[PDB]
RNA sequence: ACCAAAGCUAGCUCAACAUACUAAACAAAUACAAAAAUACACCAAAAUAAAAUAAAACAUUCACCUAACAUUAAAGUAUAGGAGAUAGAAAUUUUUAUCCUGACGCUAUAGAGAUAGUACCGUAAGGGAAAGAUGAAAGAAUAAAAUAAAAGUAAAAAAAAGCAAA
């Protein structure tokens, strides 16, 4: 349970960058924008999450279907092997049923 | 157990592994079990003459160098056949069918020391 | 020959290969990585043997000539300006000759001065028309000669004398080669007139 | 001349002994081909009397005596080396337009990867020859699973260390903003 | 030479001939006693009896009788700060025994010099006398000598 | 099994790294007084008077 | 600061390269 | 005081090892109080190294003059004498300067004192010097 | 007071774009018992996935399980199933070009096993680690400052009687 016998660094965040600025500028783009584009297109981030939410098996065999082409070999059977433990824990275990 | 990141050398075997260490060979095995060593095999030492030899394994340190120019083989024909060609062209006489006198080796299997099989070692 | 160096290596003015480098960084050290503004050669205007002045330190305002430059650290170093004195001749029960050592700085810390008016300036690369890359101050609008300095092998080519095993200037830049197709082989054979006659045989290569 | 192994024995004993610079490429290709093959012998006499006395104060605990001319020395064989193969490059680019002075074929070999085969010297051809009969140029179809894996770990690698130079470089315009 | 590919022989064929030799040997002090007439070399692995008795014969002109040699195998026990083994390198040791009669003793390289010792003993007797001098005395019982009084 | 103990301080400087500094070092005085000063045997007596 | 041109969808059609192997069928089919 | 970096700036660096080496673990109450004759330069002199390509100048200065010197131990008891004793001290100071230095200040560098000096106050405490240290072997041999 | 404790870096992880994908070295030697220059050959081979599990047993069955068609729906629908557990489409529809890409991921028992597939352990296939911390300068070790905070000891062994406390 030792702890630290010196100050840290004070870290000098500042609230006005660009980014912080400018967080979420366009979230109203249809709205205000005559739809033509969804929020949808504003997210940045993995081909198989871009507009979409689910749990874990859900994410995973999404995945699969979507990115599993482009996979490396541990990567493809890795995602094989707990779409597989997903399928038995959530179709099998637990206490509510 | 035994080694195996140690290198696998003769000293390491038994009686009847005996490997080389990398010498070339210099002869065969002859008729009563004797080894017959060739001539020919053996390496011979073309070694010039040093005794009027006016150059030294440094060089001053005052001598200036030179800018770094690889001798390419644009400079060397340019160099070696570009005067004649020209000379022999205006002249009229230009051959070009008949290169062979002016340094060009059609066939590289005729004379001793061949450029591409490398039958030279240095 | 050179030596070789792990990633985390740290630079403490001292040849890499050196008994007090080796003493110092054992080979089986690994420190804390140092932050260095990445500077490069095109853009590195300290070099070795001009004028500087000290910006920040103990002794600011004063000028001094550079001994040593460290790229590796983004270090210059100057004689006898920003010194600490320390003992060099230690023994069991004798000491002396303390001298004052001197530590390095950085180029946030020195900046170039121009031999004109002897105050400090800011140093941009230019390329002039002659075809020559020359340091250009901006505060004043001069260029600042190349700092030519000694070179750490200690002979200087204006009083050299040849020993017995230096060749001639005459005869290092004569030019005695003829470019023809011959091979060398080719060429030492037909000088030391062996002859050969015989030729080999066919080779297959595979 | 057994004596050519060792130095001038009225510098034997010296602490520092002087030398000049070493041989440069220029001036090696000034000279012609009688020269170049004198002169390394004149280099060759030189490297064995330097690691002569480089032994001979490994033996005494001694340090040799500017041990630097044995670098200078070896440089300028090396200088001389490269001219000689520049020179036969080029007449052999002139006369068959080879690159290579040894014949070589890209192959195949059963893990996969594409290797550079030198060709050996034979005196019967590759049809008849015992030994390199049993050799194997080609890669059998388990072979494409692991040439896979290789190429997904090396894409690995390459990928985290383009990671590594980016954060990097974020780190350092972080720490210096003189922007 | 060595590390170049030696054309292979058939019958018939021409003498192999070597121009530039890539093999550079030492002389070394032998470390056992060994005859007048056998001078000790540490030749590299690729070499042969026959090459060094060209070597010594053709670019020394050295009238050499008898070459015999001997692999010397490097350590390879000592072990690095990474617990991974350090090999010493093997070389080739010959042993060469002269013809014509001619005796060689391997000379004294470094030969001691009566000024430089008698410089190396001024330096020990000055360094001696400023220890002596810079010594504190007894007497003051550790008061420093600097100030006057 | 095999761990051992570090750092031992010795100091062990030899003739090649005393003479392999890139850089000298540059002083900022001398070993001693040159052509030292040797006062005359009479100067109790002649500090008494002034002139 | 000031905000980065929003994001419009282009009204000109869009055809894909029928030669690059990458492209999706279903933008090569002919209800595209 | 025990100011370094300001004795570094006033002395040499051959006259601040022998007046801190010794010292720096005790407490010295050093005070001046009058000087009966002015200091007076006794000689300069000069020396050239072509080496380096620098000269160095010294200038000796004889100076009898009066202090009340007190060096305490670690432990805050007197060592050396009293704190009001004004003793009369002659030396000779010799100063040194590097003419080619741009800077160049001028710094004590040497402190010379005459072979017939009168010794310098006792110490306090008493001293024990032993006699040499013998072996077994070694017989004892009285000095007359 | 010893033993000790604290650094912030090495580097990792997850995605996007991407040239289009077995890196650099390959002088000589390397499938003779690999790193051994050199002799009349022989070379090549395919034939289903199984089971652990679920059906509370287990026999028919048991999604993914190293074979491309992605997304919004039709739809968990038609169907297939000891018609049980479970499995499960299709016809037909939607999908506007590029930058705006970094991190409400870790900071040396964490993040890759990795300082490294190295030491070491096995005949072999194979398994597989721990280990870094001063400072602008150690070309400032008669070296300077912060904690003297875990368990274990010493400073300082104990005096009838008892879940050690109230
Ligand atoms: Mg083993
Ligand atoms: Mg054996
Ligand atoms: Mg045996
Ligand atoms: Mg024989
Ligand atoms: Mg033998
Ligand atoms: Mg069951
Ligand atoms: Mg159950
Ligand atoms: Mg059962
Ligand atoms: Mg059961
Ligand atoms: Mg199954
Ligand atoms: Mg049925
Ligand atoms: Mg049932
Ligand atoms: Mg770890
Ligand atoms: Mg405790
Ligand atoms: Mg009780």
């Amino acid at each position: 349970f030792h702890v630290r016998v010196t100050l840290p660094p004070r870290k000098v965040v500042d609230r006005w960058n660009e980014k912080r600025a400018m967080f979420g500028v366009y979230d109203n783009i249809g709205i205000l924008g005559n739809f033509e584009k969804h929020p949808k297109e504003l997210i940045k981030g993995p081909i198989w999450l871009r507009g979409w939410k689910g749990n874990e098996l859900q994410r995973c065999i999404r995945k699969k279907r979507m990115v599993g082409n482009r996979m490396f070999i541990d990567d493809l059977h890795n995602l094989n092997k707990r779409i597989s433990y997903l399928y038995k824990h959530f179709n099998r275990h637990g206490k509510y049923r | 157990g035994a080694d195996r990141m140690s290198k696998w050398t003769s000293k390491r075997g038994p009686r009847t592994f005996c490997k080389g260490r990398g010498a070339k060979g210099t002869g065969f095995h002859g008729r009563d079990g004797k080894f017959v060593q060739i001539k020919e095999m053996i390496p011979e030492l073309v070694v010039p003459e040093l005794a009027g030899f006016k150059l030294k394994p440094y060089v001053n340190y005052r001598a200036p160098e030179g800018t770094d120019t690889p001798l390419t083989a644009k400079q060397l024909f340019l160099e070696t056949a570009a005067p004649a060609i020209e000379k022999d062209f205006k002249a009229g006489t230009f051959d070009p069918e008949h290169l062979e006198k002016y340094g060009f080796e059609p066939t590289q299997e005729g004379k001793l020391f061949q450029l591409y099989p490398k039958n030279f070692p240095r | 020959s050179k030596v070789t160096l792990p990633p985390n290596y740290r630079y403490g003015m001292s040849r890499p290969g050196s008994l007090s480098d080796k003493r110092k960084n054992p080979p089986g050290t690994r420190r804390r990585r140092v932050p260095v503004e990445p500077i490069s050669d095109e853009d590195w205007h300290l070099f070795c043997g001009d004028k500087v002045e000290i910006l920040e330190g103990k002794d600011a305002g004063k000028q001094g000539k550079v001994v040593q430059v460290i790229r590796q650290r983004n270090w210059v170093v100057v004689e006898g300006l920003n010194t600490h004195y320390r003992y060099v001749g230690k023994t069991v029960d004798y000491r002396g000759t303390m001298i004052p050592s001197e530590a390095p700085l950085l180029h946030n810390q020195v900046k170039l001065v121009d031999p004109t008016d002897r105050k400090p300036t800011d140093v941009e690369w230019r390329f002039t028309e002659a075809g020559e890359r020359v340091r250009v101050s901006t505060r004043s609008g001069r260029i600042i000669p190349k700092p030519e300095f000694p070179r750490a092998d200690g002979i200087v080519p204006e009083t050299w004398i040849d020993g017995p095993k230096d060749t001639s200037v005459e005869d290092a830049l004569e030019k005695t080669y003829v470019p023809r197709l011959k091979t060398l082989e080719e060429e030492v054979m037909e000088a030391m007139g062996i002859q050969e006659t015989r030729r080999h045989k066919k080779v297959y290569w595979y | 001349g057994l004596e050519e192994f060792f130095d001038d024995p009225k510098n034997w004993g010296e602490e520092k002994v002087k030398s000049g610079a070493s041989w440069t490429c220029q001036q090696l290709r000034n000279k012609s081909n009688e020269d170049l093959h004198k002169l390394w012998y004149v280099l060759l006499k030189e490297r064995n009397m330097l690691l002569t006395l480089e032994q001979e104060a490994k033996r005494q605990r001694l340090p040799m005596p500017s041990p630097e001319r044995l670098e200078k020395v070896v440089d300028s064989m090396d200088a001389l080396d490269k001219v000689v193969q520049e020179r036969e490059d080029a007449l052999r680019l002139l006369q068959t337009g080879q690159e290579k002075a040894r014949p070589g074929a890209w192959r195949r070999d059963i893990f996969g990867r594409i290797i550079w085969h030198k060709f050996k010297q034979w005196p019967i051809p590759w049809y008849l020859n015992k030994k390199y009969n049993r050799k194997r140029f080609f890669a059998m179809p388990y072979v494409e699973r692991f040439v896979r894996m290789r190429i997904e770990k090396q894409a690995r690698i390459k990928a985290r260390k383009r990671s590594l130079e980016r954060k990097k470089e974020k780190f350092l315009q972080e720490k210096f903003p003189h922007l | 030479a060595r590390n170049v590919l030696y054309p292979l022989y058939q019958l018939g064929n021409p003498q192999l001939r070597v121009f530039r030799t890539n093999f550079f040997i030492q002389l070394v002090r032998p470390g056992t006693a060994q005859p007048e007439d056998t001078v000790q070399f540490r030749i590299p692995m690729e070499m042969t009896r026959v090459d060094l008795r060209n070597y010594l014969e053709r670019i020394y002109n050295v009238p050499v009788a008898a070459v015999r040699t001997r692999v010397q195998y490097g350590s390879n026990r000592r072990r690095d700060h990474r617990n991974i083994r350090i090999k010493k390198p093997d070389y080739k040791v010959a042993y060469v025994q002269l013809a014509l009669g001619q005796t060689f003793t391997f000379p004294d390289l470094f030969p001691e010099r009566k000024g430089a010792s008698v410089d190396v003993d001024v330096r020990d007797q000055v360094l001696e006398d400023q220890r002596q001098k810079h010594s504190p005395d007894p007497r003051r019982g550790g008061v420093p000598g600097w100030f006057g009084l | 099994s095999e761990k051992e103990f570090v750092e031992h301080a010795r100091k062990a400087g030899l003739v090649i790294p005393h003479e392999r500094l890139e850089r000298p070092i540059h002083l900022a005085c001398t070993a001693g007084i040159f052509d030292a000063y040797v006062p005359p045997e009479g100067d109790a007596r002649i500090s008494s008077l002034s002139k | 600061y000031r905000a980065r041109p929003p994001p419009r969808r282009s009204q000109e059609p869009r055809w894909p390269d029928p030669d690059d192997p990458l492209t999706p069928r279903w933008q090569l089919s002919p209800r595209y | 005081n025990s100011d370094h970096d300001r004795l570094h700036t006033l002395v040499t660096e051959n006259c601040f090892p022998d007046m801190v080496w010794d010292i720096r673990y005790k407490t010295v109450r050093w005070s001046f109080v009058e000087s009966l004759e002015p200091p007076q330069v006794v000689q300069v002199r000069c020396s050239s190294l072509m080496n380096q390509g620098n000269i160095y100048g010294q200038v000796t200065v004889r100076m009898h003059t009066r202090q009340t010197l007190a060096i305490y131990d670690r432990f805050g008891r007197l060592m050396y004498g009293q704190e009001d004793v004004p003793r009369d001290v002659l030396e000779y100071v010799v100063f040194e300067k590097h003419l080619v230095d741009p800077y160049g200040s001028w710094r004590m560098h040497g402190k010379i004192i005459p072979p017939w000096a009168p010794p310098k106050q006792p110490i306090l405490k008493t001293v024990m010097i032993p006699g040499p240290q013998l072996k077994p072997w070694e017989e004892f041999e009285e000095p007359q």
